[PDB]
């Protein structure tokens, strides 16, 4: 299938409201195709702490 | 010897379209940062998918 | 009369002269959040939240059908209904059960969609949402993750 | 028998009212064309009174300047704290304004 | 900065930093670490010291 | 053909109309015309410079209405003495 | 037989006024809105806050 590594800090960009758009870019790649594989790793970089 | 031939080209800007008016383009547009741009289309377009 | 405090108006460069108040500028994100999909989650499909279904339907859907029943008695329906609790009891399910068993213009609204970068869009978008649901006067209005805004 | 004097008075009423109202909207819109003399200003706020004729204004995106009045813009009114309208070329003060800021003071 | 007599290096409230000269008028003990300074536009040179905030 | 140093004698009215018309032409870079006399290659005296109306699109030759010229100079035909439009002017009123 | 012809000629007296006032409407309106088309063909229409 289409396998996608995800560096968590590819969401952590500098400017205001851009990693949100990075999630948008992710879902744009996702809904182009079929059976694709997003692989997260190190989601503490993304974070689970409020 | 092909340089000066390409010198009358143009620095024309890519954009992103806000809406379409009815019965006419009358398109409103933003590029990135400046403003929200009221434009025409050129005559040799496919006026459907703008 | 088209002017008020807080107006995006479209202004010439060289004159700096006002020409339009941006009158017909409903964006793709503005019109995508409107609901034309009409989900179908049944009340019987949800179990055990009996009195919460009571409060929900009998205090939102009865203003949709009986305003005069508040007027025959001389009271006034509440404005503002809030859900909260643990993130597994089913919260979005109740808004979807509203969308199913009522037809009075269900309007979703997602939270971080209102987080803007082109600045000035989300407030305009909320005003567009209430204007649009005002156009279909009984307004079923839902927002998830209100804490995110 | 002389209703052509009222077909002339009615022509006066209809044609003159319509052409006069079209040329009246054209008078006010020729004045809107005359507003291509009233071509833009800037707005800033007086930050201090530099000298009796000078003021430091606040371009709301940025820098700070030295200005004057038009001629008779009441230099005692332009206290530090007022908002003024600034000229486009000369950049000096054109017209005072009210307003102030965040409605967390206002909504309470 | 002044590299020598009357040749400045000047920051602005446009943010950036420039390299101009200053006049033959201004006293050299008005800029002694700094000042709120008055700058021209085309010539863009140091003219005057604004009154500090105090 | 051959070239020899061209000289622009100015009418001082042209100096006044340039300063006034660009002064009114506040930042918006007005267009006007130059109306003069063909003496030779190496000199020109301009005798008249009048005003042209403000156009907010873009400073162009297509804003030059020739029937505006016809009507204005038609009024100027018996008024004094008309000549050829020999040029034009635009403005940059803040910088050099 | 004399006042009716006076009103007949006064109809043309008012029709000349119709011609000139419709000129002050229409020919001036062409001036106004040609200037306003000259303001309606710009780079943006810059969004702002009133
Ligand atoms: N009464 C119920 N009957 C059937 N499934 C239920 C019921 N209550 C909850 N669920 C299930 O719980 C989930 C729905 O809860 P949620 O989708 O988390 O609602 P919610 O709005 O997301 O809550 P949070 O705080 O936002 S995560 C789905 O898996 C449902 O199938
Ligand atoms: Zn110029």
């Amino acid at each position: 299938a289409c396998f996608i590594r995800v560096i968590g800090s590819e969401l952590v960009q500098k400017y205001v409201g851009e990693g949100a758009r990075m999630v948008r870019e992710l879902f744009e790649m996702a809904r182009t195709k079929k059976a694709c594989l997003i692989f997260f790793d190190e989601i503490d970089a993304i974070g689970g702490a409020r | 010897q092909t340089l000066q031939s390409e010198q009358p080209l143009q620095v024309a800007r890519c954009t992103k379209i806000i809406n379409a008016d009815s019965e006419d383009p009358k398109y409103i547009i933003n590029v990135k940062q400046f403003a929200k741009f009221v434009v025409d289309l050129s005559d040799q377009v496919a006026p459907t998918d703008i | 009369e088209k002017l008020k405090p807080g107006d995006l108006v479209g202004v010439n460069k060289d004159s700096y002269l006002i020409l339009e108040t941006l009158p017909t500028e409903y964006d793709s994100r503005v019109k995508a959040m409107e609901v034309d999909e009409r989900p179908t989650e049944q009340y019987s499909d949800i179990g055990g939240l009996d009195k919460q279904i009571q409060e929900l339907v009998e205090a939102i859907v009865l203003p949709m059908n009986h305003k005069e029943k508040f007027e025959n008695l001389g009271i006034q329906p509440p404005k503002g209904v809030l859900m909260y609790g643990p993130p597994g009891t089913g919260k979005t399910l109740l808004a979807r059960a509203c969308a199913a068993q009522t037809k009075a213009t269900f309007l979703k609204l997602a939270g971080p969609q209102l987080v803007q970068m082109f600045i000035g869009d989300g407030a305009k978008l909320v005003r567009d949402a209430f204007a649009l649901a005002k156009e279909k006067a009984p307004s079923i209005i839902f927002i998830d993750e209100l804490d995110a805004i | 028998k002389l209703l052509e004097h009222k077909e002339i008075d009615g022509r006066l009423k209809e044609l003159r009212e319509q052409l006069k109202e079209l040329t009246k909207q054209y008078e006010k819109s020729e004045n809107d064309l005359k507003a291509l003399q009233s071509v833009g200003q800037i707005v800033g706020e007086v930050l201090k009174q530099l000298t009796e004729e000078k003021f430091i204004v606040k371009a709301t995106n940025g820098p700070r300047y030295v200005v004057g009045c038009r001629r008779q813009l009441d230099k005692s009114k332009l206290k530090p704290g007022t908002r003024v309208a600034l000229d486009m070329t000369t950049l000096t003060i054109m017209r005072y304004l009210p307003r102030e800021v965040d409605p967390l003071v206002y909504n309470m | 900065e002044a590299v020598d007599q009357n040749t400045a290096i000047v920051g602005s409230t446009t943010g950036s930093n420039y390299y101009v000269r200053i006049l033959s008028t201004i006293d050299r003990e008005l800029l002694k670490p700094n000042a709120s300074v008055a700058l021209h536009k085309h010539s863009n040179a140091l003219v005057d010291v604004l009154p500090p905030e105090a | 053909a051959v070239d020899t140093a061209e000289q622009v004698y100015i009418s001082s009215l042209a100096l006044l109309k340039m300063l006034k018309h660009g002064r009114a032409g506040v930042p918006m870079e007005v267009m006007g015309l130059m109306l003069g006399e063909f003496v030779d290659d190496y000199t020109v005296r301009v005798i008249d410079v009048f005003a042209m109306p403000q156009s907010g699109t873009g400073v162009s030759v297509e804003a030059v209405d020739p029937v505006f010229q016809a009507k204005m100079l038609d009024m100027l035909k018996q008024t004094g003495r008309p000549e050829m439009v020999v040029g034009w002017y635009h403005s940059h009123p803040g910088f050099g | 037989r004399t006042r009716l012809l006076d009103s007949e000629i006064k109809i043309m007296k008012s029709e000349v006024l119709r011609v000139t006032h419709e000129l002050q409407a229409m020919k001036d309106k062409i001036k106004e809105n040609s200037e306003k088309i000259k303001v309606n063909k710009t780079l943006p229409y810059l969004v702002s806050n009133v």
